[PDB]
This record gives structure tokens, C-alpha cells and sequence, in this order.
């Protein structure tokens, strides 16, 4: 079903599947508990939409239910983070967790160990802005993360077929943007090398989240726990 | 598993 | 001085820079302390060769000392691991830490928290094998890891220029092997997506290594401790 | 005062 899909049809499907931009419960007044509260609350609500987005990613529903769970359990924070980074592109020096929740590096210090993650997120956003990342490219990268981060038994062969399909899609986009063959491969590489850093940020974020769960700072939803326990920290 | 049922709907 | 290099000259320079394959202590079934002992001892000796390998990576000497340090501190376990995975490519089901140190999967359970890392490494190795990864491709990936992994953690323009050079080099190799244009960028994608998993394994390894320190299972070298302390 | 400093410059 997803194999017999053109590049323009692939972009369209991904664009149409995009989750909404959710608001925060942030009321402007003057902590670590509140700031962590707002973030975990937002992620919990976003997670619900991520599932329905994931099901609209071409090829995902073809996988078994067990393998769907595994891919989401592995990549959910990566996916949330690349979304965050994308929303923050036009906001230098700041992270747009929600339209009503725009935080800078300084406010990240309110939560211990968080300013390190903030700095990495900001650099990724700055890197996106440097490359002038397009929305058509962003949705490709995000769906790549979903499929790639957990795939490492004809299931794997189907996932790689879809991944290759998304790769052709990215090249198709860059060819339309006027890039030469050389510039096409180079950008493709540059974009895919970002994913390594997004993995890193997610690894660090997961440990930080686990640290906030054991310290019993702010509480976590049952959904967030099961996503957190999946990484076994 | 909440994720399981949530993927089932 | 690295950007003015041709694709074949880039391959040759990297191939010539390859560190040696070191040996472990040649001798008794492993305990948790002994198995960690060999691994940390091996890595400590490999680290010395990695620095000299890194300096021979085109463009790396052009960077400041601080930048060089930062890239190595960030990527040293990734680099050790992709080497391990590459060495283990001709030994399915096993991890070739050293020619006299072949570990399957059951031996990974000697150390607590280790068997999960073994499985990820074996999966990476099985993946390389499936793709029929070439040595020329491998040395490109390893150097890419060196230059990429710490670059968003800071001169940055120079590193990205060298990264682009290695991309052209990879494509050049695939064009040689007869792969069509479509197959070229598809394989390029497949290869670079492995690095996301190599990054994942390093982070798990870093925490696990740090865990062995806290439990004081085995004393770590000052160098290993310093590479370790550069992380969370 | 890094050991890595020494290894890189010799
Ligand atoms: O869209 C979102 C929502 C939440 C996060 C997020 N970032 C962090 C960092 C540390 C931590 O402990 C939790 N985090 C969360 I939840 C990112 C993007
Ligand atoms: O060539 C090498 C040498 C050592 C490692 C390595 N892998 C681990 C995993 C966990 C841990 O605590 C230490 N590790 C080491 I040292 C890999 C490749």
C-alpha cells in the first residue's frame, strides 16, 4: 500500500497526518515542580496524538501490533523533541514547547540537569535554521525516526523498504529545490546526521525524566510511566 | 499497556 | 588541506590511518570483575591508538586542541563500538573484542546489565553483514562519527565541510561498485541511520561503565575516568 | 590538565 506511493503522494500523506500544536496550562506568575509539571503534562497529551499520527505514517499499520508498540516505546521522546526543535526554529535562543510556553536557556535552569538538555535542543534548532529546514523535510525526518530508531522476521525488510521510500522522497524534494546531485546527497547526509544527536538528546532526556520520577519531584501520568519503563533505566 | 490499547482503538 | 583531496585520496588516507587490532590477556572462565577488567584494559590501550588515528583523519588537525578534545570525549565509545561491530562482522553470534577474546551472548550475562548491550552490538554487526559493508565504507563511517557526534555540542563550518567531503567519498565508492543513482542515496541513508543506533549503544555503555565505577567492580584508569567524566 | 591533551600533542 505504501510501496505504490509517489514522492509527492508521500509528502502529502505525511503533511496531512501532522499532529496539532497543543497548548500548555501555563499561567504567567513568577519553580522546578511547576516547570516539570507543565512539560510532562504536555507530553502526555501529545503522546495520544502521536499514536494516531503514527498510524497515518505510510507502512506503519502494516506492521504487527507488537512491533508498533516497540517502535513508539523507543522513539516517542525523539519524536517529541524533533517536534519541539521544529516549532522553535523561528525563535532563536528559545524553545517553543507550546505557543503559550516559550522558554529560554535561563528558565531551563529552574530545573536541575535541564539546562544541559535545553542547550542541546537549542543548538539543534539553530542547526535547522542554518540549513533552512523545510516542513516537507521535517515530516520525512520525523517518520524516519519512528521507523528507524527501534528496528535494530520479514518485518524488518518491510520497514527498510518504507525507509528507502522516504529516502527517495527526500531526494525528490531536494531535486525540486534546484539542488545539484552533489548537493542532494550532502544535504541528505546532513539531515540524517542530526538524527544521531536527537537520539543523544532523547537518551539524556530519558535519564533526566527517570531522575525526576525517582526524586518524586512532579508526578507522571500512567502513559508516561509505561513509555519510561520501556527503556529500563 | 496503555500504548497497546491506544493503538488498538 | 582536507577539502582539496580527491575521493580516492580520501579513502586511501583513512585506510592508511586505521589503528591496529589489539590483543587481550591470553588466559579461565570469566567473572563479572575479570570480564570488565579485560574490556576496560583493552579499551584503555585502544584509546591511545584512537588519538593518533584521529590526528590522521583529514581535517582533524586543522581544528583547535579544545575542539579535538571535545570531539574525542564525545565519540570515543561510539568509535570503539563501531570498530568492535566491524571486527565481529565475520563472526555471527559473537563479539570480537580481540582476536583472543571472542564473546558470544551467554558470556555477556556474566556482567549485570551487559547482555542488553551485547544484543544491540550483535544486531548492529548482523546489520553490517546484511548490507555487506565494505572496509572503505567503514572507515568513512567511523571518521564521520568522530567529526559529527560532538559538533552540535560546541570551526563548526570547517567540520561540516569535511563531513560533506566524506559524503562525496561514500557516494564515490557506491558509484564504483555499480550501484545506480537511486541505490546510491538509498544505501547512503541506510548507513548513516546506523549511527543513530551506535549513538544509542554508546549512551547505554557509558551509563553501564559509570555503573561499574559506582559499584567499584573494577578500578578504572585515569584516562578512562576522564573520558567518562566528560559525560553526564 | 587533561591526559587527552598530552596524547594529542605528541
Ligand atoms: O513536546 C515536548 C514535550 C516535552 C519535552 C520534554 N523535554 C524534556 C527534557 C527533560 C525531561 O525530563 C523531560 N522532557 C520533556 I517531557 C519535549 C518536547
Ligand atoms: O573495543 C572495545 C572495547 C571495549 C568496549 C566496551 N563495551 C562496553 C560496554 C559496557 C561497558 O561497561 C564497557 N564497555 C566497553 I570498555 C567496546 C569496544
Amino acid at each position: 500500500l505504501a510501496l505504490s506511493l509517489t514522492a509527492d503522494q508521500m509528502v502529502s500523506a505525511l503533511l496531512d497526518a501532522e499532529p496539532p500544536i497543543l497548548y500548555s496550562e501555563y499561567d504567567p506568575t513568577r519553580s522546578e515542580a511547576s516547570m516539570m509539571g507543565l512539560l510532562t503534562n504536555l507530553a502526555d497529551r501529545e503522546l495520544v496524538h502521536m499514536i494516531n499520527w503514527a498510524k497515518r505514517v505510510p507502512g506503519f499499520v502494516d506492521l504487527t501490533l507488537h512491533d508498533q508498540v516497540h517502535l513508539l516505546e523507543c522513539a516517542w521522546l525523539e519524536i517529541l523533541m524533533i517536534g519541539l526543535v521544529w516549532r522553535s526554529m523561528e525563535h532563536p535562543g528559545k524553545l517553543l514547547f507550546a505557543p503559550n510556553l516559550l522558554l529560554d536557556r535561563n528558565q531551563g535552569k529552574c530545573v536541575e540537569g535541564m539546562v544541559e538538555i535545553f542547550d542541546m535542543l537549542l543548538a539543534t534548532s539553530s542547526r535547522f535554521r542554518m540549513m533552512n529546514l523545510q516542513g516537507e523535510e521535517f515530516v520525512c525526518l520525523k517518520s524516519i525516526i519512528l521507523l528507524n530508531s527501534g528496528v535494530y522476521l520479514e518485518e524488518k525488510d518491510h520497514i527498510h523498504r518504507v525507509l528507502d521510500k522516504i529516502t527517495d522522497t527526500l531526494i525528490h524534494l531536494m531535486a525540486k529545490a534546484g539542488l545539484t546531485l552533489q548537493q542532494q546527497h550532502q544535504r541528505l547526509a546532513q539531515l540524517l546526521l542530526i538524527l544521531s544527536h536527537i537520539r543523544h538528546m532523547s537518551n539524556k532526556g530519558m535519564e533526566h525524566l527517570y531522575s525526576m520520577k525517582c526524586k518524586n519531584v512532579v508526578p507522571l501520568s500512567d502513559l508516561l510511566l509505561e513509555m519510561l519503563d520501556a527503556h529500563r533505566l | 499497556k496503555i500504548l497497546h490499547r491506544l493503538l488498538q482503538d
